[PDB]
């Protein structure tokens, strides 16, 4: 599980 | 192992194919992860959808009449229109026409008529409230590219009903914001457009859900409906309430549902009907009966608290005098008739959205240089109607016995006493003229006569709009004679006969008909 | 293992085929894995949910009256409505109709009414301020979490600042809380983390707000209770009984050294602050107490600090604001009207000057257009009554008239103070001095009538603070005199009038 | 994986090469992902946009004027215009689609007239109500970097029909 920043 | 629920749901083609595919993907994959939450979320949203569950409708109109007459009162034209609609559905079996739109002031029973249509036909009720709808993806849904993705409220309320044919109540189609991300009027268009109801595209489900079975009705306070929606609506236009209609709504419908809500049995509380009339006249200014629910519920609750902390009185009776002990001081008061014939003062009829009111008009002609001052928060259309009326007086100056130099010799002031309340419209023109004549001859106006009408330069009285609230206002205020124009005489066939039996309505055509009746001495 | 814990609370049967279902699933997995941490967490977030153990709600209303009055002074109509809600709550064991809402400006104690109601009803207090199981670990929902933390089946719930909840941005819609508020959808509230339907009936709901800017699915279920601004005697009674001891205990001031008198508190309320609540008064009192502590450490000679109306310029700075007074020292050609606003009341002196000229009419003092219309109406009343008042009727063309109100750069608007301006016009035209002890309010019409006004109580408290002895109100505001404190009734000589002749008979010192 | 639907769609060169570069990029990605969901969404849009599907249009003029006369009365200038289009269309293979603007009072028959032109010329019908359209994102859409990103509402109705020659009824341009 890895976080990922979306716009 | 959810393989038997897809066949158990009996879904159509694309629904079955995407669910079978989705199930296999989930099966290969690992549980407890967030992607399995998204996938398993998609299957248990694709199983709550009513793909084949239909509720049987009823096709009788005598029983539908005797259901609609209960739970409401006096909406006989509206209920008549609804029985025409259900009369059509017994032969067509699916309406391809417009959508029933319930328009009226706030407080009338629009949502409750949604519930009573839904009980009258035989379908299940659902209400989609609007007002907080800014996104088009709040009605159509979002896609499943985001972690927290859940469908729009249309197919979710369809999922909490669980029936293929519900009765949607699109509540407050007027009230929605302006800062809108998408165009929800296009989505609300395609739920109401029968060419586009066979193929409805939810963004979460990504399948072809059929909405050519749902009965839609919507509510409305006004007609600030967006442009693509307005040609798909059939407006029924619920009008306001009288005093005796609110007394019978409170008498037969609001008191038994507040005695039961506070568990007041029959030997405790007796509210006299003059107290209900005092709450109508003195405490509330609504057009509906919501504020009657507020002061009746508060009144019953105070009766409960008195019956606990008293324990000596067992039967509280509330007449028209005891409300000041219970509901406090009187909040408002309605304008009423004057007692004696004053010179300048003319009672007019004003129409607001909370009902009809009287409209006092004072004038004053003092000897000066000929300057006219208009006060009372008057609109520009009103001021144009006043100087039109003064032009009528200047043209008819010699036969009314008026010294014709009053444009140069006498200052004229026109005031309407509620100075903070803004007011506009031509419908007081023949009132103003009368007042001016009454100040330029010293002939007093008889105080039991109200009047309404748009004046023109040659003296004729043009029609006005909304006689119902104006005749209810003159009925309430103690006016005995109302001077309406002639071409509003048609509207006299839509007025309750308590008003016609109470009032003496004289249609007028010109201004000599007004000046003959409304003044005391002959002009 | 854990079976005596899941049967130790006697959870309902559906949640125990769920809980025993993940228990028999837990029998067939590894203990040390993080998936087992999700399983043990899901067990732990169901044995803390209050399926039982209600709080016995209290039924008598006298001890509820005093336990409401033990923490709040003067919210009498609100406390009445709460005792009425506890009366129907005493008879009907489950009220699921509308929901109590406390609308009022910030500063009044609408949030601490959750505490006074909380130990007044007997139930437990959970406050909510508004403004799914997986591998990474998840907490339950906020609505349920408060319930679990409290651990009681019947906990009072508060929805604070719904006016500040619904912003202009993408946030919470009205769905997830009106499904909490509605009666038929609370028998099965399936929380998304637990997927088990948990009841929300017999749970009292109180929502507080600063306006009626509430979302339309929520305003249908919220009884708007209004909380008006506190008067100065009420603010003195709130500062002296409830607010000085909390600053004394949060500053640790023992009782022997600090004395804040009543004239000090009234000097703060009148001279140093302008609000509807008692929050700025607590910033002033807290500043006063910490200056007392600083003045005890920096000087060990004196020990008792006496603070009164004189030495509030040594502390707290200098007087920031001021209020209007009666100009009783002389009786001149001006009147004293009354002005109403949100902070309270104000005296509003009105001046006219009528010099020889051409008849120019100048209105001055940031007047709104409705006020200027009331000056023109009042001047028309004077022109219609020019002979019997003793005025030479050619003053419309022979004398210029100026109407000024002294606080410039203060926007003033409203239909009131019409008879005040008519009195000032009759005064400056006749040379008849208005008696200075008379304040006035009302609305004039061309026939000479006096129409009702609004906010009579704050006008009467402004007139009582100002040193006015005689108040001229309209006739149809006698009704509002049923809610004035009797010291103010006993000090003010209130004359309800209905015409301009009753006004000019009283307000002018010479007969007309 | 999904090349069967790409060669099953018969895409032109730029669209085919781009969607097979996206699908070839998708295979070297790990599944259960966010950007793989983005790529599957983009391929899911380009597999349902019409690239080759064309409806056969009507060459007969007498049958056409018979249709537009059976469902309307006396809109002679518009019906003349449609007979002009169907008269030119029988001489060539393809024409630029005519861009019309029907201007008149309410209730004069402009929307059902679009239904008549659709049923008579052989084209398929979909309408886009321009009333309340307030931003360009309802026409051009958003980049797929964004979360709620869809290809406008022109391409959604092109995909909703599934043909290269529809009749868009751009309704209420002045709104
Ligand atoms: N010339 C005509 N012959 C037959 N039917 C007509 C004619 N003109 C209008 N109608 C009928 O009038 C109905 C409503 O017209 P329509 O909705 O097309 O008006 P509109 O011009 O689209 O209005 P708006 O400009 O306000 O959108 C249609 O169902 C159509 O059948
Ligand atoms: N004609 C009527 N007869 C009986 N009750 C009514 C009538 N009109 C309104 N009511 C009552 O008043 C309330 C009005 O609610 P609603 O129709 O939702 O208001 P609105 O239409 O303004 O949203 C209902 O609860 C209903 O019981
Ligand atoms: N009648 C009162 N008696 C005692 N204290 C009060 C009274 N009214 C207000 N207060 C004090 O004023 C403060 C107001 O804060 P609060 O009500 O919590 O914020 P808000 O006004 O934003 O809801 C409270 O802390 C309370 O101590
Ligand atoms: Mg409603
Ligand atoms: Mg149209």
């Amino acid at each position: 599980a890895a976080a990922a920043a979306a716009a | 192992a959810l393989k038997r629920k897809i066949e158990a749901a009996k879904m159509p083609k694309d629904a079955r194919e995407k669910t079978e595919a989705e199930l296999q993907k989930l099966k290969m994959m690992s549980p407890m992860s967030a992607e399995a939450t998204v996938v398993r979320g998609y299957i248990d949203w694709m199983l709550q959808v009513p793909w084949n569950s239909r509720s049987k409708v009823k096709k009788d109109l005598v029983k539908a009449q005797e259901v609609l007459d209960t739970d409401h009162y006096g909406l006989e034209r509206v209920k008549d229109r609804i029985l025409e609609y259900l009369a059509v559905q017994s032969r067509v079996s699916k309406i391809k026409g417009p959508i029933l739109c319930l328009v009226g002031p706030p407080g009338v029973g629009k949502t409750s008529l949604g519930q009573s249509i839904a009980k009258a036909t035989g379908r299940q009720y659902v209400r989609m409230a609007l007002g907080g709808v800014r996104d088009e993806a709040e009605i159509r849904g979002h896609r499943r590219t985001y972690i927290g993705s859940m469908p729009g409220k249309l197919i979710q309320k369809m999922a909490k009903v669980g029936v293929k044919n519900p009765l949607f109540l699109l509540d407050q189609i007027d009230k929605m914001a302006s800062d809108m991300r998408g165009d929800p009027a296009s989505a609300l268009l395609e739920v109401l457009d029968p060419e586009q109801n066979v193929a409805f595209n939810d963004h979460y489900l990504e399948v072809d859900y059929d909405l050519s079975d749902v009965m839609f009705v919507a509510t409305s306070n006004s007609m600030n409906i967006p442009a693509p929606l307005l040609d798909r609506m059939e407006v029924i236009r619920l009008s306001g309430y009288t005093e005796d209609e609110k007394l019978n709504i409170a008498k037969q419908h609001l008191l038994p549902k507040q005695f039961e809500r506070n568990a007041i049995k029959k030997g405790e509380l007796t509210i006299d009907d003059s107290a209900i009339m005092s709450i109508i006249r003195y405490y509330t200014r609504e057009a509906g009966v919501r504020s009657l629910e507020r002061e009746i519920s508060k009144l019953c609750r105070k009766a409960v608290k008195n019956l606990l902390m008293d324990k000596t009185v067992k039967h509280i009776e509330i007449n028209g005098d005891n409300l000041k002990d219970f509901l406090g001081v009187q909040k408002v008061d309605y304008g009423r008739a004057d007692t004696e014939n004053r010179v300048g003062q003319v009672t007019g009829l004003a129409w607001t959205e909370v009902g009809g009111d009287l409209l006092t008009i004072e004038t004053a002609c003092v000897p000066g240089k000929g300057k006219l001052t208009y006060t009372g928060s008057l609109g520009e259309v009103m001021q144009e109607s006043i100087q039109a009326a003064l032009t009528v007086v200047r043209a008819r100056a010699d036969k009314l016995g008026i010294n014709p130099d009053f444009y140069e010799k006498r200052d004229i002031h026109v005031h309407v006493p509620e100075g903070a309340t803004p007011k506009d419209g031509p419908s007081a023109g023949i009132a103003m003229c009368t007042a001016l004549v009454s100040c330029l001859t010293g002939n007093p106006v008889r105080a039991d006569v109200a009047m309404t009408g748009e004046i023109t330069l040659r003296g004729l009285v043009l029609p006005i709009g909304g006689l119902k609230e104006k005749l209810l206002a003159a009925h309430r205020g103690g006016i005995k004679v109302v001077l309406i124009p002639d071409d509003n005489k048609r509207d006299l066939e839509e007025i309750p006969d308590n008003v016609i039996a109470d009032l003496e309505i004289h249609p007028v055509k010109r201004i000599d008909d007004v000046l003959a009746i409304a003044l005391e001495h002959p002009a």
